[PDB]
RNA sequence: UAAGAGGAGGUAUAGGGAGCGACGCUUGCCCGGUGCCGGAAGGUCAAGGGGAGGGGUGCAAGCCCCGAACCGAAGCCCCGGU
RNA sequence: CCGGGUGGGGGGGAGGCGCCGGUGAAAUACCACCCUGGCGCGGCUGGGGGCCUAACCCUCGGAUGGGGGGACAGCGCUUGGC
């Protein structure tokens, strides 16, 4: 409630996403299109994120860094292996 | 008198009391301590030759004594 | 004195200052005016502290 | 094993042990290089400065009134009665924005390059992208750019020469042939000495002048300490 | 470990907090320090003032080190060599400047930071949008130039490898500790096991 | 007051300190605090070892004062016991 | 990081590559002050561990004889904590 009244150029920086992750939460969609949400969020703001993302109404996709959101969010895991082999799967 | 030495004499005494150490930057340093103390020099003893005595005082063994070991 | 500050504001070509009081809540945007020191120019002075 | 080759006898006869001087070793060296056709030589020394820091980057020249031959490659740029001058003078490449626009172009031939300061606007401007950090740019009071282009090439047939310190602070001086006398080019290496410590920054710390040897650039010699 | 730079008195208030408190810095040769946590301590405005981004009007900092720099958004304009250099093995090559988006220009931002006797980088996030051969080309060779650093981050996989000890700042707090084990060594939330022996 | 003396010309079935007080039947449960003992390895901290950098005058070489990167114990914190 | 370089001992009985030729952004040898480099040489270490004995400690029916202890301890100025 302190500080309500910034500009875009000044601002956390890296918080944006942040910022742009809660547009989108707003606003009536059906398939999200997210690449890497957790680009500069750190541990606990990771932490918030990974909470709803297994508890969504329609379905969402995001194409993202592996390890901490691969095997606990993700249910096909596609794979484009050499030119234009987009068929390879992992997970199930 | 016996703890004066064979080529000097030396028993003195002081007095002593401390404070604290903060003044080019603080207020000044307190002082609550006055205590008289003494301040003694250092026993020794010695043999040579045919083992007589001396009680030098811990400096005077490298400059004194040796001379009258000369002769 | 929890959000009152004790400011005192220098100028834009010299020394020593002209003790005022500031908000630093409800405006934040390092206010300035204009004042009469000891060189009789009336310039304008900026919070320096 | 012990390899074996005809610098063998050649160190034999310079034993890298004692701090060989000028005069010494320069008639040591007159019966050295005494292989294959005129040795042109080039003493060298390396300074011990921080040369990535500009307020200590040196070089710099002085004029030797002495007779020389085969040796630096200098640009002349400059215009027509400088160059009239230039080329009375014994000048091996002569010009002016002409030979600007050719260095740009595709052609390098030259060492150093001294510049008139007529048209030195555009040699500070142009020719900074070719010529840069090599050994080989315009500087204004490293004897470089100056109105006496026809003193510097005068006396090039017998001294100029024109420092500049590389990477760790190597810099060159022609200073001797394949038996020149000693004292000319020894008159050489003196003021070589004097110009050094006369354009001397502020920056010294411990050994400054720090260390020296006549390597030459590719070939037959051995080093030299100018001190005596 | 000589010296670089001895800042002092330095306070930031854009938002009406402060975002630095009072100091007297200090970083030496021979160093790795990482910094960590926050949300809004501006870590890399902090960043900033030591390269000279910015100002104080206040201070007296001295410099006689130069750094290099690594921004956190925006790209860079072209540095096309002849007859490539130490590219054609790093990251990405010469490459038409339409391309470049993502996790292609951070290895050329940083593309940069390897030239000329740096003696220092002021990192505040080398690792955007890479992924894991991007990951064995940068810390199989920023482990190699030396000198000091500062690299900033957000999670100990490389941060554990090459950082001897971390910093963390909670309003300006310059607590320093060594590290890897600096998520288990902040239980001195467990010495506040008073409160509930003192009361 | 340093030498010296009682312990004792005795040597752990002997000698100091604390508590309950012949005899018969028994002396239960808690280690959070406090005291005592055992601590691997680590966190703070004194003189001392060091010299990065900066300050005063002098024709200069030099002579004077701050200084801190690292190394430096007992006690405390932490981990188990009675 | 295939090739190979770096260093020694060979089997002995006018010899090879370096010149030239070649190739391309440079071209073959090879001496290079002083700097980055990793193994060695005279050594070098704040600290830690062995035994020895011309300081001193304690005891041997005549005691610089003997046998122990051993540079601990004891003692003097001095820093910090109960
Ligand atoms: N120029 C500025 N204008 C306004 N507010 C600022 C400015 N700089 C810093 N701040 C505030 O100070 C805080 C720290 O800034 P910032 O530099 O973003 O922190 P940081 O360490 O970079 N953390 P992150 O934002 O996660 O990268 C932010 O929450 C801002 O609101
Ligand atoms: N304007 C363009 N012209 C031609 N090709 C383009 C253009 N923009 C994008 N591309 C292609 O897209 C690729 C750039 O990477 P991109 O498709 O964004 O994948 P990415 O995973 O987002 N990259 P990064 O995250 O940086 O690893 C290149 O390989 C280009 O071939």
């Amino acid at each position: 409630a302190n500080d309500i009244q910034k500009n875009l150029s000044d601002l956390s920086g890296g918080e944006i996403i942040k910022l742009l992750l809660s547009k989108m939460l707003l606003g009536k969609y059906n398939i999200l299109l997210m690449d890497e949400p957790g680009n500069y969020l750190d541990l606990k703001s990771i932490a918030a994120l990974e909470t709803m993302m297994k508890s969504y109404a329609g379905t969402i996709i995001f194409v993202s860094h592996d390890k901490q959101l691969v095997d606990n969010i993700a249910d096909i895991i596609y794979e484009i292996k050499d030119h234009k082999i987009i068929k390879t799967f992992e997970r199930d | 008198m016996k703890e004066g030495i064979h080529p000097k004499l030396v028993p003195a005494r002081i007095i002593c009391g401390c404070g604290n150490v903060i003044e080019t930057y603080s207020t000044k340093p307190e002082i609550y301590v006055e205590v008289c103390s003494k301040c003694h020099p250092f026993y020794t003893g010695q043999q040579r030759f045919v083992d007589t005595e001396g009680r030098v005082e811990r400096f005077q063994r490298r400059y004194g004594d040796s001379y009258r070991k000369g002769r | 004195v929890r959000l009152k500050l004790l400011l005192e504001c220098t100028e834009c070509k010299r020394r020593n200052y002209a003790t005022e009081k500031n908000k630093r809540n409800t405006p934040n945007k390092l206010e300035l005016r204009k004042y009469c020191p000891w060189c009789r120019k009336h310039t304008v002075h900026r919070e320096v502290k | 094993p012990k390899h074996g080759k005809r610098y063998r006898a050649l160190l034999e006869k310079v034993d890298p042990n004692k701090i060989y001087t000028i005069d010494e070793a320069a008639h040591l060296v007159k019966e050295l290089a005494t292989a294959k056709f005129d040795e042109t030589v080039e003493v060298h020394a390396k300074l011990g400065i921080d040369p990535r820091r500009s307020d200590q980057n040196v070089r710099g020249t002085v004029s030797l009134p002495h007779g020389l031959g085969k040796q630096v490659r200098v640009l002349a740029i400059a215009k027509g009665e400088k160059i009239k001058e230039a080329e009375e003078a014994g000048a091996d490449y002569v010009g002016g924005e002409e030979i600007i626009q050719k260095i740009l172009d595709g052609w390098m031939d030259f060492d150093a390059v001294v510049a008139t300061p007529d048209v030195m606007g555009a040699v500070g401007s142009k020719l900074g992208r070719i010529l840069g950090p090599r050994g080989l740019l315009p500087n204004p009071k490293a004897g470089t750019v100056g109105f006496n282009i026809g003193e510097i090439i005068r006396e090039i047939k017998a001294g100029r020469i024109e420092f500049r310190n590389d990477k760790t602070g190597a810099i060159h001086a022609p200073v001797g042939k394949a038996s020149f006398p000693p004292e000319k080019l020894a008159d050489n290496i003196r003021a070589f000495i004097r110009a050094l410590e006369a354009h001397k920054p502020e920056g010294a710390k411990g050994t400054f002048l720090r260390s020296v040897y006549v390597t030459t650039t590719m070939g037959p010699s051995v080093r030299i300490n100018p001190h005596s | 470990m000589s010296l670089i730079i001895k800042a002092r008195n330095i306070r930031l208030d854009y938002a009406g907090r402060d975002v630095l408190d009072i100091d007297e810095l200090e970083i030496h040769s021979y160093d790795r320090i990482g910094l960590v946590g926050d949300n809004g301590a501006g870590k890399s405005s902090l960043l900033k003032v030591l390269n000279g981004e910015i100002v104080l009007a206040e201070a007296t900092l001295q410099r006689f080190g130069d750094f290099a720099h690594i921004s956190q958004l925006g790209g860079i304009e072209i540095e096309t060599v002849e007859d490539r250099a130490m590219l054609s093995r790093l990251g990405v090559s010469n490459v038409q400047n339409d391309t470049m988006s993502g996790g292609e220009e951070t290895r050329a931002k940083i593309a940069a930071a390897f030239s000329q006797q740096v003696h220092g980088i002021l990192a505040d996030e080398p690792t955007s949008h890479l992924d894991l051969n991007g990951i064995d080309l940068l810390i199989g060779q920023l482990k190699a130039f030396d000198g000091a650093l500062l690299v900033i981050s957000h999670d100990r996989y490389f941060l554990d490898m090459v950082v001897d000890k971390i910093w963390e700042l909670k309003d300006g707090k310059i607590t320093e500790y060594w590290g890897g084990y600096s998520d288990y060594l902040r239980q001195k939330e467990e010495e506040r096991q008073h409160q509930a022996v003192e009361y």
